[PDB]
């Protein structure tokens, strides 16, 4: 129940649980497939 | 008006704790968001990025020389490196993934280590990972590490070798900062046969090390790091 | 027979063909494209010189020696007076863009050593003096020159340290950033493409550089013996889907 | 979810351990790749993590302090502590600095809560009963300029009054101009020569104005603020390096001079424990 | 329920009061099986007798003090108890104690009562009103130096500042590393010849750590802080015998020498009623 | 705002009252159960164990 | 009696908040509303007015 | 809501921008009818300028 | 939910959501077209 | 009502309504029967 009209009054926010690492992990243009070559 | 009972911790104020406080300023709108590439969800995303180990630790003063691992040609049978694997310790303390580890209490997971191989491209090598579980003291001699988790590393094309320290324990969480009963082993290196350089070659190659987390991974408890404090405040 | 290794990439009225590649690094996996209406606020209708001002650029030349300790550039300024690029640049009130980056070192199968190749998205720099000294403007805005880690302190400058990244941070943990190495022995050049990466959909160009491109030798170069002791490593960089908007007078810049 | 799949022995022509770091990707590689491991599961989602955990509970972000005492013949009130301000940061203090410049750009509302104590260093009878009343003078609002100024009626701006020894709380939405706030900033405000960089050109919100609504009683009474920070609605991009030097100001990025070495030294070899 | 059914006479064969103890069973024999009952029923479950019943309300675990006084020159301020902490423990006070170690594995969530009060042994004018500050100071964390210490900012430790004179509350989840707590534990940290026995190696938790808000007045005042530990959501494994001996020491099963005989003697003989 | 009034009582600690609380450890994960023979659900159940007697008190 | 705990930030003023009061005349009847020409609803309606600026401003 | 629609070039009998003030009016006229913008949008509703923010403080 | 009895009782009002400049921006009798002539 | 996310908040848990005393009274191999002899 929010007792306040605004957004910025509500609590914390509830877990993301998105998590993604290949933008971080594996940026390479070519797709690399583990246990094929690296670089070929 | 409706009868109420007021309990103990009343009035506390727990850093922690997540309610709702009235807004100061009522109807205001905010900045329209646009998009920006790199958003960061979750700290396990980025722990899997892996950074470069100061391995090398034996200087005097902090230098890029410490990130390499110096190999020398023709010897046999010998030691390349050595280390335990207190993670929020030591060579790894500075690293990303020590560096978060350290917000947390408790850790629990694989650990990726890998190698990257800088000598020239008509040099050879053949190397000896060896993870040594909690238990036995780091090895003295590749007879005695070869027993425990290892891989033969073959130099060639493929500049990398990337070595898993799989989950091996008895409690499902460690402690970050150093504790004996919670230790995790050792990580050691040795010349499975030799390093070669080519003719017209000559010194010391380096080798570059890395350190990431696997997907297996769990940290928990957050807390306070001892990496960084502070005597007054700063201003402006 | 495609290879990772081979590759071509054409923008403009430039080509650049590298035999010897290691793949290539997207940014945060996203390519450059433009400003949507739907992220727009000024309302100008913006020019997009596209051909013109999206080709290859190659700033001059760098002597990777045993002594070297590393090279900043900063963009968009890096590019400041590149052609049409340019003029574009000091012509408008606004203007937006990623770039491909492709950095080149070839040697030999004898030769050994390592360039870390690495984007920071907004890269502020520390004053070597400390407390709370700050960078002058010329000294943040090199040009094409760059700035060269290994020259000395001056004053109103950076830092120049490459353990600490010349802002408090380790040379180790460089590698959260989009980056690619240049290993002698498997690599000779390093690309890296770009997307626009800001807190506003569009932005001064000269009052403040998004991205620093930092090339640092990590292990050492050791040439083969009686070798010259240098390699020189060239830095070729592109803008890619550039948009200009508030069109104008021409900006004066200081010094 | 399994942790661990189970997997034998392998004797394969497809090696996923040997791999070419230069070109900027950490192969997702697993304990399963390189040894024989048995099914295991993971019991664990990575709740405690998430950025909006992270920087969730509230942080001490400034600590300032006033007096209640007779301002006759004081010339200068913001001198005396008679009233004060915070040009209000969130990078004085260091502990939440460090965890927020993790990120390069960060959105988020706040919450503030705010314990104020007092202290009667010097006899007095007793302990008085004080209200603080704190006050937001944004950029071209008039600030105070004695403890009892019009600009503390502070008709159009928002003011809380609560008492010493208690707690005050609200929250306010994401102020930034931008669509973010700006962690770092390699810019100026404009091309001058001599203008000064960082993000303190950037980041301007103005202070927040605190003092006693009290009169004053025969004795001195000192009231110390300390302001807590708690970010809600976590957004945060482009993760960056973490902070391995001490800091020397608010909002740049400078290390102090002859610091010491950040990398402990083996005790010992290459080859040591 | 019946408690008892009704039985009669018995001439058999079939003898269930004659048993074979060495088994190291306790066959489950009734006053019907020896005498003639009637029928009566039970109208009661064993509520109170649950362990969520038996662990679950308050008890003390702690009482420590720290006291608000001018820390100019004061050269440790652990040590003028100016600041304080506890290496949290369970096993400090016995009521409690005996009670969990009647098994031998045990976990729960706590919910902890924290009762402050203050007392002003010399002279002083009046009572002031000092707010209490705790932080949960894990290990590896930093621990607080001065009882003004940047690790007081606390922007990553919860942490809680209520009133003296009042009581504070929260709740934490079951924090122990395995799947339960050891309440006894058979081992060492490693196989070293001289490391520590019993169960100080594994519960390793770390210490609470209290301070005073508040700057000095003119008097010194002296804050006892109690903290009271319930469990909630219990579950116990292995039932052991009771404690007889006194303790000695926290987490180890040592008991006093010359200690006195625990078995009441008889006034009589055995004969003796 | 919705009118109150408190009762006697407010503000007492009773340390057999069962409440709510906030937890200090927002959003942690504790470790999984595993199985261990043994659990005991009501004193009721242990004392039907018997134990020896010292009857012999005598000493 | 319903049991509650109070947050940071009970008691406190913020000029800015927007909550329900008791009437201190309870029952009263306020004047009728009648019509009146220029009703302004937001800032925003009559920023759109222009006015005249002392642009010589040099007096 | 559109805050600007997207307008090109312009060579017309019809001027927007000239007008009479002697009139009393202000004449609405926007951005796009003196020079060439683009599509962009509002994200906004003027929420806190309502009387009723502006005196409920 | 009002706890109260009278209207005065309750909280602030919320956004017109009004707005209509032209009484104040356009009060001419006869009808002005952008584009068109201000004075036929 | 929980007013509290996490599930350490929660009150006391009630009562297990297990009691099982087999375990401890007759954690015999082979199954013992009252009335039947003890050792055959
Ligand atoms: O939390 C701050 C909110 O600003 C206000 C606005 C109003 C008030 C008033 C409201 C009425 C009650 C008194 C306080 C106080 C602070 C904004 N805060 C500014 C600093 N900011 C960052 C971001 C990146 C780097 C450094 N700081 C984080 C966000
Ligand atoms: O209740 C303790 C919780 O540990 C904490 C964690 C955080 C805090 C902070 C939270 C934030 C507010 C300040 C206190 C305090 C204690 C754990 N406790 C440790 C001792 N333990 C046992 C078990 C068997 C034998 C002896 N002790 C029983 C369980």
């Amino acid at each position: 129940i929010n007792y306040y009209k605004d957004a910025a009054s509500t609590s914390s926010a509830g877990q993301s649980l998105s998590m993604d690492p290949s933008k971080f992990t594996e940026p390479v243009k070519d797709l690399m497939l583990k246990g094929a070559p690296a670089l070929n | 008006g409706l009868p109420t009972t007021t309990l103990p911790g009343s009035g506390q104020f727990l850093t922690t704790d997540d309610r709702q406080s009235p807004s100061a300023l009522p109807n205001y709108e905010p900045t329209p968001r646009i998009h920006i590439p790199g958003k960061v969800h979750n700290l396990l995303e980025i722990i899997q990025v892996d950074t470069l180990i100061p391995m090398n630790n034996t200087h005097t003063k902090d230098e890029v020389n410490s990130y390499l691992i110096p190999l020398n040609a023709n010897r046999q049978n010998e030691q390349v490196f050595g280390t335990n694997l207190f993670i929020g310790d030591g060579v790894f303390k500075t690293t990303l993934l020590g560096e978060i580890v350290q917000y947390y209490t408790h850790w629990s997971g694989s650990l990726r280590f890998s190698l990257m191989y800088t000598g020239p491209a008509l040099s050879s090598a053949k190397l000896i990972l060896a993870y040594t579980p909690p238990g036995a003291r780091g090895p003295q001699d590749r007879r005695e590490a070869m027993l425990g988790t290892h891989v033969v590393w073959d130099i060639g094309l493929q500049s990398t070798i990337v070595m898993t320290i799989p989950w091996t324990s008895g409690v499902q969480f460690r402690y970050t900062d150093p504790d004996t009963y919670t230790s995790a082993g050792f990580l050691s290196c040795w010349y499975q046969t030799s390093l070669i350089l080519p003719p017209e070659t000559t010194g010391q190659v380096y080798l570059l090390s890395f350190i990431s987390a696997c997907p297996d991974f769990k940290l928990r408890l957050m807390k306070d790091t001892q990496t960084i404090s502070q005597t007054v405040a700063l201003t402006e | 027979g495609y290879s990772d290794r081979v590759q071509q990439i054409t923008l403009g009225n430039s080509t650049i063909t590298t035999q010897e590649a290691a793949n290539a690094v997207v940014c945060y996996a996203e390519w450059p494209e433009y400003l949507p209406d739907v992220d727009a606020s000024d309302v100008n209708k913006t020019s997009k010189p596209d051909t013109s001002v999206c080709r290859f650029y190659t700033l001059d030349s760098k002597t990777w020696t045993t002594g070297s300790k590393g090279w900043c550039w900063k963009l968009p300024d890096a590019l400041k007076d590149m052609g049409v690029f340019g003029q574009n640049m000091f012509f408008h009130s606004l203007g937006r863009s990623g770039y491909t980056v492709h950095v080149q070192c070839n040697a030999t199968k004898f030769h050994s050593g390592c360039l870390l190749v690495v984007v920071i998205p907004e890269h502020q720099l520390a004053s070597h003096e400390g407390g709370n000294v700050s960078v002058k403007y010329t000294f943040t805005h090199p040009g094409e020159r760059g700035i060269d880690l290994s020259s000395a302190n001056e004053v109103g400058g950076p830092v120049k340290d490459v353990l600490y990244n010349m802002n408090g941070t380790l040379l180790g943990n460089l590698l959260i950033f989009p980056h690619q190495f240049i290993n002698l022995r498997t690599n000779n050049t390093a690309t890296i493409v770009i997307p626009y990466i800001n807190s506003v959909p569009i932005d001064s160009m000269t009052r403040h550089n998004n991205v620093s491109l930092m090339v640092i030798p990590i292990a050492p170069l050791t040439v083969p013996t009686g070798a010259t002791p240098s390699l020189p490593i060239t830095v070729t960089i592109a803008p890619m889907c550039t948009e200009f908007s508030g069109i104008r007078s021409k900006s004066i810049v200081p010094q | 979810t399994v942790a661990s799949i189970s997997s034998g022995p392998k004797h394969t022509q497809k090696v996923p351990i040997l791999t070419a770091n230069e070109t900027g990707a950490t192969m997702p590689v697993l304990p399963s790749d390189s040894i024989e491991t048995r099914t295991t599961y993971m019991h664990f989602n990575g709740s405690e993590t998430d950025v909006e955990c992270f920087l969730g509970r509230a942080a001490c972000v400034h600590v300032t302090e006033i007096q209640n005492k007779d301002a006759t013949g004081i010339d200068n009130h913001r001198e005396a502590k008679l009233f004060n301000d915070w040009k209000i940061n969130l990078s004085s203090l260091v502990q939440l600095r460090k965890k927020l410049e993790l990120f390069t750009y960060v959105r988020f509302d706040s919450e503030y809560t705010i314990l104020a104590t007092a202290s009667q260093p010097d006899s007095a009878n007793y302990s008085s009963n004080l209200v603080v009343q704190a006050m937001y003078v944004p950029p071209g609002a008039p600030n105070p300029k004695e403890w009892d100024d019009y600009t503390w009626q502070s008709a159009s701006n928002p003011s809380v009054f609560f008492k010493v020894g208690d707690t005050s709380r609200f929250s306010v939405p994401y102020v930034g101009l931008a669509s973010a706030y700006n962690c770092f900033y390699d810019g100026y405000s404009h091309d001058d020569a001599e203008t000064q960089y960082g993000i303190t050109v950037l980041n301007h919100m103005g202070s927040m104005a605190f003092r006693i609504v009290n009169e004053h009683d025969e004795h001195k009474t000192l009231v110390k603020i300390r302001v807590y920070h708690r970010a809600k609605h976590v957004e945060a991009w482009i993760p960056r390096a973490p902070r391995a030097l001490p800091y020397t100001s608010i909002g740049r990025t400078n290390y102090p001079k002859n610091t010491e070495p950040v990398i402990k030294k083996r005790k010992g070899d290459i080859k040591s424990y």
